């Protein structure tokens, strides 16, 4: 119960699985976290031509992250002297005149912005895209890539993959627990929705939607949204694996601490804006923005969580009234009336109002009167206490201005407009992004439950709506792995292999069976052997164009099928385990179970391909065909 | 191909080489075959089986 | 029209040839051999069984020492057996899986094989270092390699699905002569004993006599109603035997330029895959697609024996230069040695 890489034989199947899909390009592999990790270990260590470029790529990357102008003058000088000037002095600069002239001219003009060396980035890439990329694919490092991908593409999760701890949240449809993914150690929240409790209140779309919204905003590694790394289910429950925030929500803390000062509110609004930006940039509106959907982490920084009621406007834009009551904008509440980014900006207003003065600006005197709060928000701006400074005042009237085309954010530059308010004149927005500001509130350290309400049924027509819920966010998993077990699993697996090569220059068997012939694809599968018994035996298989050979450990192959014999190749279930079912001419049957979904997919594909070609070929060769 | 004038001519010239060879009577050809077989039947293990003694597969 | 003129001239020339042949038909082989004694029955029984190929067998050839033989399989290998011991001397993984023919050279130094790769590949058996490598890849054919036979260790002859046969210079891999004239895939070839002529059998139902050195076709025999799959010279170079999908073998005399005999029976319907004469010529053995090999009396036409121990097609057979034995190879993964 730790990660276990497959042996390198896995390269035969994976390299073809990927190639069919178009994934063996510099663009696609380099932009993967573990992909970049491996390709650079290869360049730096196992090739003296590429090392310079990658070392150069990394220095420039480090340069982008420098916070101060002081720091960038010092560094830009270092880089230019080391990767540019010196290379020209010894005639080994494979770059544009244009690229040198970009930098040269900036530097003597003492100009140093973070995107200074951007034009080298494209050109370093072009210099790696070609020969180095093909030589990488030759290497054992691409083998290692295939091994890690086999695992990625073979993830199936169950509550057992997690060590579940205590409740940290709850709503209509279920609970959130904190937890630890056993695999890697990494800590997470696990949301768990009861499918029965869903069916009843009749919101399957809503569960489905949260997943689809998460999946749009979860790449990018955004510190201000609570994002998804995985999603799976059981007969009974849905599961979201989300970012862990165990400092509670704002609703709680507001009631704990009281209303917030402006300087303390300034902090919450910054961080929240940046999350809104992110979502809006991915063409997503949240709609239900409110203190209770702002979770605080362990130090005080906040995030927007719970994308249930969020919505995509990349094509059709929403018209319908959704959200809580003194945070819904006008254009929201007018059914028929369309909207987008607009409403969040409004809500932000009401939300920020509520943190200062204790209740929604449209919830007059403890009233619990929906249609009242509705109708006043529709056609009345609000006397904002004399105590609000002009700047906050300006901000709120900018945000809450009823007409969408005279409102802050929704004048065609988005979050940028809001960042430019006088209210945030004192803030540096990169330091907000970097979470360098001190949060007001540090959450202090550590019978809501559900009575069994309904005797309801869960049919095959129910579980079909959640057919497409399960998913993994690749960038999340790779990142998770990169920073936990990637190095130790890599070296352990290096030893495991280097030892088995030593044991084969002893035990005899070396000269590789697949090589030199017309072998199409090899790898492990299992078959039944004993007909009367039916247990699975693992063997190493070899697909040739006119036959399928296998062998046990030690001796070379003593059995096979011919492509000629095979009539059909289809999926089948055995012990709730997806297998391949080969039907053979005699009326016989042959069953194959593979060790990972990519292998099932590829073996099915190449088997089908092989036998169709073999049969179309053989029926035009008189000495080979069947005769009547 | 058969539309080819060169092919038709090649073919004709071939049937010429085949039409103008020396032939012998079948009566004749048949005898020389029969003759050969007799001349060599005592040399031919499948025709008259030889005992375990000389035959390598026993 | 001159194209029309040449079409008649070829039609009248076939007639000229038809009449010239009938004019020699003064008697039959069956008349001429009427009073010579029968053969008895041929007690032939499995001696050895060569166990190893993991799939269908397509072809085999005896070495001249009457002891070793190469065989070619769906399993992608040549196997060189010592038939005395049943010991494999060499097992050879081919580079293409689609092998279809093979041949032991007379010196015992080389074998060849080939198939859907359209290549004749020469393997060398003992190199200086002493192990088995591809010494040449004879390329040029535009269709499958159907058969091939060495003249010696430096020239070889091949037949193909491209309808041609060819002569090669192994040292240089050049296609020195090219034998055209067939109009269907060529299936089989047989060398005369002098090696100055050879015969081919084709899917056009015609067999042809060729002169190696002068590169031309001297004679065309016909009468089969279907693909000729196999061909073999009578031991004195003066006639040959053919096998076909029509369920008959035939004997054609070279000097009489025509058919002398049909070997067939009403209760044999499957086609023939392979043919060989016994040493003296008296016995014509044929491998059949009903799992048996038949022994015919070449001179009389009576069916004289059966070799029956294969559960699939007999794809190939062969007699040794010392007349002592018959190999039969089969779609059932096995060779058997009979006498
Ligand atoms: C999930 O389906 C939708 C979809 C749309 C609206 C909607 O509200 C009625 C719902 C129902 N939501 C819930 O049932 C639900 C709601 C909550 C909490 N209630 C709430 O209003 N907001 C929030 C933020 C809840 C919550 O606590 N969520 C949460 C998420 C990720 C986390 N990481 N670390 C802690 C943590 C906590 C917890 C669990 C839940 F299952």
């Amino acid at each position: 119960k730790k990660i276990l890489l497959p042996e390198p034989s896995i390269r035969s199947v994976m390299q073809k699985y990927l190639e069919d899909r178009g994934e063996v390009t510099f663009e696609k592999i380099f932009s993967q976290k573990l992909g970049y990790l491996l390709f650079r270990d290869f360049c730096l260590k196992h090739l003296e031509e590429a090392k310079p470029l990658v070392e150069f790529y990394e220095e420039i990357k480090k340069y982008e992250k420098l916070e101060t102008e002081e720091e960038r003058l010092v560094c830009s000088r270092e880089i230019f002297d080391t990767y540019i000037m010196k290379e020209l002095l010894a005639c080994s600069h494979p770059f544009s005149k244009s690229a040198i002239e970009h930098v040269q001219g900036h530097l003597v003009k003492k100009q140093v912005p973070p995107d200074l060396f951007q034009p080298y980035i494209e050109e370093i890439c072009q210099n790696l895209r070609g020969d180095v990329f093909q030589k990488f694919i030759e290497s054992d490092k691409f083998t290692r890539f295939c091994q890690w991908k086999n695992v990625e593409l073979n993830i199936h999760l169950t509550m057992n993959d997690f060590s579940v701890h205590r409740i940290i949240g709850r709503g209509g449809f279920g609970e959130v627990y904190g937890c630890r993914k056993a695999d890697t150690g990494k800590m997470y929240a696990m949301k768990c929705l009861d499918k029965k409790r869903i069916k009843m209140k009749q919101g399957e779309t809503l569960a489905l939607n949260e997943r689809i919204m998460l999946s749009l905003v979860s790449t990018g590694d955004c510190p201000f949204i609570v994002c998804m790394s995985y999603a799976f289910h059981t007969p009974d429950k849905l599961s979201f694996i989300l970012d862990l925030m165990n400092g509670g929500d704002l609703h709680y803390h507001l009631s704990q601490h009281g209303v917030f000062s402006e300087a303390d509110m300034r902090f919450y609004a910054a961080e929240i804006i940046l999350g809104l930006e992110h979502m809006h940039n991915r063409f997503v509106v949240y709609r239900d923005l409110k203190p209770a959907n702002i979770l605080l982490d362990e130090h005080g920084h906040v995030r927007i969580s719970d994308l249930g009621l969020a919505c995509d406007f990349s094509k059709k834009k929403p018209h319908a009234s959704v959200g809580t009551h003194g945070y819904m904008a006008p254009e929201v509440l007018q059914k028929g009336v369309a909207y987008d980014s607009s409403a969040d900006w409004f809500s932000l207003g009401c939300m920020l109002f509520k943190l200062l003065r204790g209740h929604s600006p449209f919830r007059q005197h403890k009233t619990k009167d929906k249609h009242e709060i509705d109708r006043m928000t529709l056609t009345m701006a609000v006397e904002l206490p004399d105590s609000f400074s002009p700047e906050l005042r300006s901000l709120l009237e900018g945000l809450l201005q009823r007409d969408v085309n005279r409102r802050l954010g929704c004048l065609g530059r988005g979050a940028q407009e809001v960042k430019e308010s006088p209210f945030f004149r004192s803030l540096d927005w990169q330091m907000v992004f970097l979470q360098k500001y001190p949060p007001p509130l540090i959450p202090p350290r550590g019978s809501f439950d559900e009575e069994d309400t309904k005797g309801i049924k869960l049919l095959d027509s129910d579980q079909e709506l959640y057919r497409n819920f399960p998913l993994t966010i690749s960038e999340r998993w790779q990142q998770e792995v990169a920073e936990t077990v990637f190095d130790t699993i890599n070296a352990e697996t290096d030893r495991l292999e280097a030892r088995k090569k030593t044991k084969n220059k002893q035990l005899g068997h070396e000269e590789d069976y697949a090589l030199g012939k017309d072998c199409i694809m090899h790898g492990y599968m299992s078959k039944m052997g004993n007909p009367f018994l039916t247990q699975w035996q693992r063997r190493y298989f070899y697909l040739f164009p006119n036959r399928l050979e296998w062998r046990g450990e030690g001796e070379a192959p003593q059995s096979l099928l011919t492509m000629e014999e095979i009539q059909s190749v289809e999926e089948t279930q055995i012990k709730e385990r997806k297998c391949l079912l080969l039907k053979i001419r005699g009326g016989k049957q042959f069953v194959l179970q593979c060790d990972s979904d990519p292998e099932l997919v590829q073996w099915k594909k190449e088997l089908r391909d092989a036998y169709r070609e073999a049969q179309q070929l053989v029926q035009r060769v008189p000495k080979m065909k069947n005769k009547p | 191909n058969t539309a080819s004038i060169a092919q038709a001519r090649k073919l004709v010239e071939q049937l010429k080489m085949e039409a103008n060879i020396d032939r012998i009577k079948v009566s004749k050809a048949a005898a020389d075959l029969m003759a050969y077989c007799e001349a060599h039947a005592k040399e031919d293990p499948l025709l008259t089986p030889v005992p375990a003694s000389e035959n390598p597969f026993r | 029209s001159e194209l029309d003129q040449l079409r008649q001239e070829a039609e009248q020339l076939k007639n000229q040839i038809r009449d010239a042949r009938k004019a020699c038909a003064d008697a039959t082989l069956s008349q001429i051999t009427n009073n010579i004694d029968p053969v008895g029955r041929i007690q032939m029984r499995t001696r050895r069984t060569l166990r190893g190929h993991l799939a269908k067998i397509y072809a085999m050839h005896w070495g001249t020492d009457s002891r070793l033989l190469v065989s070619a399989s769906q399993d992608g290998k040549l196997i060189i057996w010592d038939s005395y011991t049943t010991n494999k001397v060499h097992a050879i993984p081919l580079r293409s899986s689609w092998v279809m023919t093979c041949a032991y050279a007379p010196s015992g130094n080389y074998v060849a094989c080939g198939g859907l790769d359209n290549i004749c590949s020469i393997y060398n058996l003992k190199t200086r270092e002493g192990n088995v490598r591809v010494s040449r890849e004879l390329a040029g054919h535009t269709g499958y390699l159907s058969c091939c036979r060495f003249l010696d260790d430096n020239q070889i002859v091949t037949s193909s699905g491209d309808t041609t046969c060819a002569l090669w210079d192994i040292e240089t891999g050049q296609q020195t002569t090219t034998f055209t004239g067939h109009t269907g895939d060529v299936m089989s070839l047989s060398l005369a004993p002098d090696t100055r002529l050879f015969v081919s059998g084709a899917c056009d139902a015609s067999a042809k006599l060729w002169d190696v050195r002068e590169g031309m076709c001297r004679q065309t025999f016909t009468g089969h109603e279907s693909d000729i799959n196999a061909i073999c010279f009578f031991p004195n170079g003066n006639a040959f035997a053919t096998g076909s999908d029509d369920a008959t073998c035939r004997l054609f005399d070279l000097r009489a330029d025509q058919e002398l005999m049909t070997y067939s029976h009403d209760n044999i319907i499957c086609g023939i895959t392979s043919v060989s004469f016994s040493k003296s010529g008296r016995l014509l053995l044929a491998g059949y697609d009903d799992f048996n090999c038949n022994v015919w009396d070449a001179l009389k036409a009576d069916r004289a024996g059966v070799l029956a121990g294969h559960d699939n097609r007999v794809s190939c057979l062969g007699v040794t230069d010392d007349g002592m034995a018959v190999a039969t190879g089969s779609w059932d993964s096995f060779l058997k040695i009979w006498n």
